[PDB]
This record gives structure tokens, sequence and C-alpha cells, in this order.
């Protein structure tokens, strides 16, 4: 079950991520909350498109370097 | 580290994709890598950090376009009832499997053709096979040479699997196994090539699974010209490639006594991408040229 672990993990990572991205609104921070989430598993598609949507939502505001 | 290329030299990179299901890869490539480099070297600030959304838009186009292409076997070909392309599936994956940083990307799109080649065209030896050639033969590269079919096309298809595995590690059980067995082949064979095309793209591929020593390495190593490139007699786009497969090599070996010279003799060349026949020179050349940047000392 260590898949259900890692499976999560990759959901907490993404989320910080995002989080992250929405705070600073870099290119380097939006490469990694995108890979991130892209990494989630599909068990979790309702809040992978929620995480999307946030991470579409702060490239709609514009990046700085 | 050395000084990275000029983004001015890349602004005919960012182009519109259009076209069946190979042109519309012909024309998503040279903007996915253009962006990956750019971001990877920090140029936007100093180029336009607005042209990157732009480029975004495009690769997205591309993207969804591409997606019509999806043949229900998860394969791809220029028309969907066209025979799949093994080559063309491949290359879909190792150009998604770097667009993940870019855009949002499907998984199951990528990892389906991922699961179609292993469970469609290997051979229990290890070996890819093409069944359906592109008809674009000019995106290729130097897999157009008919020679050593096999090892290029094996370590080609084993590179994208390779770029995947992150991405498709927990949806593909095969995948481990299939790379296995696809670099069991390459490195019975190695000692045996003849290409320095061959070499390049063989080598990358089994250095990434450090399966690239001893003398296989010394074979590699040995196969470069003036220390600096890899060559065959023919077309220079092949050598650019060519020696790109072998800088990621090097880099992947962590061998950075030998990479200078590379990296000297690929900026001296000043090849900038782009035009007919350019699709595997211009993803690698900038794709070995962004992992230097990325980790060179």
């Amino acid at each position: 079950t260590d898949a259900t672990i890692k499976k999560e993990q990759k959901l907490i990572q993404a989320q910080n991520l995002v989080r992250e991205f929405e705070k600073t609104h870099t290119v380097s921070a939006h490469r990694k909350a995108q890979k991130a989430v892209a990494l989630v598993s599909f068990e979790y598609k309702v809040k992978k498109m929620v995480l999307q949507e946030r991470i579409d939502n702060v490239l709609k505001q514009g990046l700085v370097r | 580290g050395s000084r990275s290329t000029d983004a001015e030299r890349l602004k005919h990179l960012i182009v519109t994709p259009s076209g069946a299901g190979e042109q519309n890869m012909i024309g998503m490539t040279p903007t996915v890598i253009a962006v990956h480099y750019l971001d990877e070297t920090e140029q936007w600030e100093k180029f336009g950090l607005e042209k990157r959304q732009g480029a975004l838009e495009l690769i997205k186009k591309g993207y969804t376009q591409q997606l019509a292409f999806r043949q229900p076997s998860s394969a791809f070909a220029a028309f969907v009832k066209r025979a799949p392309s093994t080559w063309l599936t491949a290359y879909v994956v190792k150009v998604f499997s770097l667009a993940v940083n870019l855009i949002a990307i499907d998984s199951q799109v990528l990892c389906g053709a991922v699961k179609w080649l292993i469970l469609e065209k290997q051979k229990p030896d290890g070996v890819f096979q093409e069944d359906a050639p592109v008809i674009h033969q000019e995106m290729i590269g130097g897999l157009r040479n008919n020679n050593e079919k096999d090892m290029a096309l094996t370590a080609f298809v084993l590179i994208s699997l390779q770029e995947a595995k992150d991405i498709c590690e927990e949806q593909v059980n095969s995948l481990p196994g299939s790379i296995t067995k696809a670099g069991d082949f390459l490195e019975a064979n190695y000692m045996n090539l003849q290409r320095s095309y061959t070499v390049a793209i063989a080598g990358y591929a089994l250095a990434q699974m450090g399966r690239l020593k001893g003398p296989l390495l010394n074979k590699f190593l040995t196969t470069a010209k003036d220390k600096n490139r890899w060559e065959d007699p023919g077309k220079q786009l092949y050598n650019v490639e060519a020696t790109s497969y072998a800088l990621l090599a090097l880099l992947q070996l962590k061998d950075f006594d030998f990479v200078p010279p590379v990296v000297r003799w690929l900026n001296e060349q000043r090849y900038y991408g782009g035009g007919y026949g350019s699709t595997q020179a211009t993803f690698m050349v900038f794709q070995a040229l962004a992992q230097y940047q990325k980790d060179a000392p």
C-alpha cells in the first residue's frame, strides 16, 4: 500500500507547489507546479482538475521573471 | 559553464502547429523546445516575458490538435485510420514528456502510448519495430539511414520510455521490465556498431540506465572525432543530432571533462534549428544545451 502513500505524497507535493506558484508567479515555480500536478494520480482527478485550474488562473494574471 | 545561446537567435522557433498527425508534431517541436531552452537559461525577461504565454498558447494548440490523431489503441499516425507509427508514437511521448513542465498533459494519453509501444511493438528480445513508417521521413533525423535500424530505433524508443518513466511509473507495471529488455539488446550489440550516429543515440540510452561503461563507454568515447563531435559521412544535420545525443550521454555520465569541447563544437555550428528536416536536430540540440546549462558545473 506504499502506493497509497506515494500517491498521497504526490498530491501533497502538487498542492504545496501550486500554492507556492500562486505566491511567486515565476517561470521556475510554474514549471515545478505544472509537472507536480501532472504526477498526481487519476484517483484524484477532481482535485487534479482543481489544481490545474489554479495553475491556469495564475498564468492568466501574468508571470514576473 | 559556457555562455547561453542568445534568445534572439531563437525567435523563429515560436511556430503555429498545423497539418495532420506528423506535420502537427513538426510544428509543435520548435516551440516546445524553444520555451524549454528559454526557461532553463532564463532569457524571458531579457526577451519578452509575455511572449512565453503566447508560446504556451501555441503548445496547448499543438497538444489538442495532436489528440485528434490519437487512435483507439493510444497510438499515433498521420491520419487516424492509417496504421500506427512506432516512431511517431514514441516521438509524441518524447515531446509531451518535456512539455509536462509547460502545459496540462493527460497522463493516460502519455502512458497509454507507452503501454502500446511495450505491448504491441517490442519483441521478446527487447527490440522495437516500426511496421508503418511515417510519411515525413525527413522528421526522423539520422534514423532515416537504413543501417543499424534495430539498434537506432530501439535506442530512440527506449529514450522516450525513459524520459516518460517519472510520469508513467505508477500506471505502467511493465515499464521497468521493458526498459531492461531494451537495454539488454542495445548492450549485446553495442560493440558491433559502425555508425557514430547509432553509437551516440544508443550511448545516451545506455547511459541513462547506468549501462554505458567498460568497453562500451570506451567505444562511445573513442568514436568521437577530435573528442568534440560524433559524425558520419552524410547530412550535417545528423551529426548535430548525434553529437547532441552524445552530449546528453556525457552529462548523464557526469563526464564534465569531456563536455567542454562538445558544447564548444555545437555552439560553433551556430545551428538555431527550424526548417524542412530540422525536427530531430532542433529538438535534440536544445534539449542537450538546456541540460548542459542545467547540470554542468
